[PDB]
């Protein structure tokens, strides 16, 4: 019946986390431009709290995610396009 | 710079420095995607690449 | 030599039963997993429950690996414009996982 | 946009409400040091806010006189990087031969208090000034002089164990930025934890 | 030709992203990333500005949008989630508590050393606390036992 | 397209494990299990990785999530269940334990 | 220890079918993504 | 749904013991039987 | 998705509730449960 | 040894078609690589 805190959690913030250089394994680094790693408790000052029995996904939009898909394909055939124009253009050049 | 493992705050290595020149075509091609300075060149000015 | 205890046998209306048998013997193991961990150390375990690391894997960097010389399927040899090869583990310094 | 906002203000109020346990074991005046807890009986831990809004960590340390019946010895400390000063009262009745003085609580028989150091206020000595306190808080270039002042003019000792029944202060440490949004007037707006 | 070939590495590399962003649909912590362009120009003393057109697209920035993903309930008290601004600290090695990385999953589970680690056997990072103490007492980092 | 098919091989590694939980629905003692995954992210020192995407989706582990699961009632001394933290210990051969 | 129960498996047939259209759903996007990459191959191998 | 079947199988048993009471309303000799019940609750170390 | 997943688990769990209040009713000394529940709302400093 | 079963294939039907795929797009490549060569000796031999 001893009910003792064995500690806490450790919660790292970082002042620019687009900066934060990507490792392997959903896992981030601090670098020059993210900073330095700002240590702190959870649910203080800025800080978030934790919460167990739970988990993240990932923050993706399907519908957005195929709709970027349909677009960046779209793009891809106009340029593909415009290169075919030009090859075309330089044969056409070429057979005087 | 180059970053080093269990190193923050990437290290300088080094520093490059461009060279300009008033009259670039006057430059003389000696191949191998080179060029000398020559008298219409005019005198090599060097500096950071991104200032003056 | 071998020694024999027998100070719980017994006789009774049962028939011929073997009730225990103990015996200190160990003959070997016999592979039966391998993993290689992040270290490129390669453990392999035993039906004895004998999990032993075999050894770990070399890796080798050159500092300049544009420089190294193409041989027949899919090798390359050091080189003097390749530099001199660095024998290293892996995750440690400059060399990957 | 900074990550922290506000004008840090200096603690100089403190109220604490306390009920101290009857039935506690007396203590020896005289063998008190905060670094025994065997030498007093409870201890409670408070934050406090320089004049550039540094936190630090106060403790308050509350003994049981044996000597005088229904009379408790009160000290405080204030917790720096090198470690636990002693924070002494200038008037303060209550002296240990170790230098470090408190102030001294007495109750009446109904449980209500009955006086607070020989009813003269409770005020420190100043924090970072070492030529009053032999035991000079590190404030790291904030002011030095400041001084507490300690309220605690509704504590009670009752059968009930020790409890903290209310602590207030006035001291205000910095915001941290919370949300930025942007008005049709482009003002970028933050708010912060303050 | 050249600038049609931008166009098509710039619609690649979009395409790369925008897979990658799908692939990693069901992975536990995982940022989406948006990939931003710019245009090239670029013209001398000896070029006339007003005849010459533009350079192409280049590539600015593969961004890593860090808005909160949504949450799954597992009901085992080893799984951790952090509601709003934060990562957790993991150590690769459990006595360096320096050579640490920042995640956002809280898949955790118990070795047989009984250290809070991670699904690679990473040590989690954590403050000491005593058992009579209140908030942190050593604000360093080490792995939680 | 490598990235495209991590996300299908990803995918159809749930669904595997998904299906084998559902299968199991009836067997006693079974414990659930749970896919998890993590990015692939890498880069050597040749590559710039300012504006490098993501490599996919790399299966991490399969977990075997141990919570108690529900109980049935036999009226038969011979069942037994564990009720909290334990295994059952069962030897192949009578001799060796 | 109690006698007279077994233990049935752990699982919960909600979580599993809802599990199994999610699961399906990730799957069928990531072959739209591969058939998409698939055409723009294609569509370059036709100059 | 194996919360449910408990409940069946318990009212099932208390349907049981008070036929057999009733049954034997004529035997000489008879002690009555009563069914007692206890809720269930699994302690682990998840679950919360 | 993830919160009509939420919702359904939030049902399923009120229906253990009961069926477990249900299946206890000759139980001696039992007390009912009630499940309650609260919202979802995730404070960060991106999504406006 | 199980008796009553027996073993099935050890293949992917969803693997294989995915590499049923790459590999007729390498295929594709390379035909276009030689179509190439062709015109290219075909170029020079019209001199």
């Amino acid at each position: 019946g001893e009910n003792v805190t064995l500690g806490r959690v450790a919660l790292v913030r970082v002042p620019n986390e687009q900066g934060l250089d990507k490792k392997g394994g959903t896992q981030w680094d601090s670098t020059q431009f993210s900073g330095d790693k700002i240590w702190g408790e959870s649910n203080k000052g800025s800080f978030g709290t934790i919460n167990n029995g739970m988990l993240e996904q990932s923050n993706i939009d399907m519908t957005q995610e195929l709709v970027d898909l349909i677009s960046a394909q779209r793009n891809f055939q106009a340029n593909s396009r415009s290169l075919e124009v030009h090859n075309q253009l330089q044969q056409n050049i070429l057979q005087i | 710079s180059v970053r080093v493992r269990g190193q923050q705050d990437n290290q300088v290595v080094g520093q490059l420095t461009i060279t300009d020149f008033v009259n670039p075509g006057g430059l003389e091609p000696i191949g191998q995607n080179l060029y000398l300075p020559t008298g219409a060149s005019g005198d090599p000015q060097e500096g950071v690449p991104g200032l003056d | 030599t071998l020694n024999f205890g027998l100070g719980s046998a017994t006789q009774f209306a049962a028939p011929f039963e073997l009730t225990k048998f103990d015996e200190d013997g160990a003959t070997t193991g016999f592979l039966t997993k391998v993993d290689f961990d992040e270290n490129g150390s390669v453990m392999g375990t035993y039906s004895n429950g004998e999990n032993v690391t075999l050894g770990r894997v070399a890796l080798v960097r050159v500092p300049n690996e544009q420089g190294l010389d193409k041989k027949g399927g899919t090798q390359w040899d050091s080189t003097q414009f390749s530099g001199d090869k660095i024998w290293g583990e892996s995750n440690k310094g400059s060399f990957g996982t | 946009i900074p990550a922290e906002f506000g004008k840090p203000k200096q603690t100089a109020n403190i109220e604490v409400g306390v009920n101290l346990p009857a039935n506690g074991d007396l203590k020896d005046p005289t063998q008190f040091d905060f670094s025994d807890p065997d030498t007093y009986n409870r201890s409670t831990s408070s934050t406090i806010y320089d004049s550039m809004g540094q936190s630090y960590k106060l403790t308050t340390y509350y003994l049981k006189d044996q000597t005088q019946p229904n009379t408790w010895n009160t000290y405080y400390t204030v917790t720096d990087k090198e470690g636990e000063k002693p924070l002494n009262v200038a008037a303060g009745d209550a002296q240990t031969p170790t230098g470090h003085v408190g102030h001294t609580m007495k109750f009446n028989n109904d449980g209500t208090l009955a006086s607070l150091n020989n009813g003269q206020p409770i005020t420190s000595v100043a924090l970072g000034d070492p030529a009053t306190n032999t035991t000079p808080v590190d404030m790291n270039g904030a002011d030095p002089a400041q001084t507490l002042n300690f309220g605690l003019g509704s504590a009670t000792q009752f059968a009930a164990p020790f409890e903290l029944t209310k602590f207030d202060e006035d001291g205000a440490t910095t915001g941290f930025l919370t949300k930025v949004d942007f008005d049709e007037n482009g003002s970028v707006m933050g708010t912060y934890s303050n | 030709s050249y600038v049609s070939l931008s166009g098509l590495s710039a619609a690649q590399l979009d395409l790369n992203t925008t897979s990658n962003n799908i692939a990693n649909a069901n992975t536990y912590g995982f940022k989406e990333s948006r990939a931003e362009f710019a245009d090239v120009y670029s013209n001398s003393l000896f070029t006339n500005a007003k005849t010459t057109p533009g350079g192409g697209a280049q590539a600015s920035q593969v961004a890593q949008q860090f808005h909160e993903g949504s949450s799954i309930y597992t009901n085992n008290p080893m799984d951790l989630r952090v509601s709003g601004t934060g990562f957790f600290a993991v150590a690769k090695e459990r006595l360096t508590p320096q050579q640490n990385e920042l995640t956002r999953n809280g898949a955790f589970h118990l070795n047989k050393e009984n250290y809070m680690v991670t699904a690679n056997d990473e040590f989690l990072l954590g403050y000491q606390v005593d058992p009579s103490s209140g908030e942190v007492s050593s604000y360093e980092p080490q792995p939680i036992n």
